[PDB]
């Protein structure tokens, strides 16, 4: 579990999901499933960035709300 | 009486077409269905989903629409036809 694997794993799951929702065989064209691997690694590492960077840009403005309640007094 | 042409072909090069198109008429054969390389679809055939042709079958509606349903098969050298009524 290192954010790509998972990610790896869950776009060659999708590219199954895609091309078998429509009747065919699992493995139809395998250069789409391999860059769908990278795409979905791609996406799975940006996210846990994101994530990141939100929490981080979430605490510094949860301290400004909570300074500004607490000049009330 | 009887005359050669040389139009006649004694090798047709190309093979059997298996999909034979009848003006807007199309043989309709969905994914996932078998249908081997010696079946000959002409007409408006339609195969579906899960369906399979075995080889041989001359399926033909060139006169009336013929259908096979779903995950139905039919067999090797089984000629399948239509009438007008
Ligand atoms: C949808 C199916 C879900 C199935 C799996 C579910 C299980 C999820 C856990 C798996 C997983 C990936 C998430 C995959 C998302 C799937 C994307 C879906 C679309 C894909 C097509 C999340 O695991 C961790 O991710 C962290 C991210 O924040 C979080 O920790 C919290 O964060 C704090 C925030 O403020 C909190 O304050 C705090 O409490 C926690 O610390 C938690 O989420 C969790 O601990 C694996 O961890 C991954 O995240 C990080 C930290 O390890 C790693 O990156 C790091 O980056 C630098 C600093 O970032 C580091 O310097 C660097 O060293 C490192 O590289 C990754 O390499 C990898 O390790």
């Amino acid at each position: 579990i290192s954010a790509t694997m998972v990610g790896a794993l869950l776009g060659l799951g999708t590219q199954m999901y895609s091309n078998a929702l429509r009747k065919l065989p699992y493995m139809r064209h395998p250069w789409e499933h391999v860059v769908g691997m990278g795409l979905g690694a791609v996406f799975a590492n940006q996210l846990v960035k994101w994530d990141v960077k939100l929490k981080e840009d979430l605490d510094v403005m949860l301290a400004k709300a909570r300074a500004a309640n607490e000049r009330r007094y | 009486q009887v005359t050669p042409s040389p139009d006649r072909v004694k090798w047709d090069y190309r093979g059997q077409r298996q999909i034979i198109p009848l003006g807007q008429w199309l043989p309709k054969v969905a994914v996932d269905a078998y249908v081997a390389p010696n079946v000959v679809l002409a007409g408006q055939v339609t195969v579906w989903d899960g369906s399979s042709v075995w080889n041989g079958a001359v399926l033909r509606g060139d006169l009336n629409k013929i259908t096979v349903g779903f995950c139905s098969n039919v067999q090797e050298r089984c000629v399948v036809h239509a009438a007008w009524s």
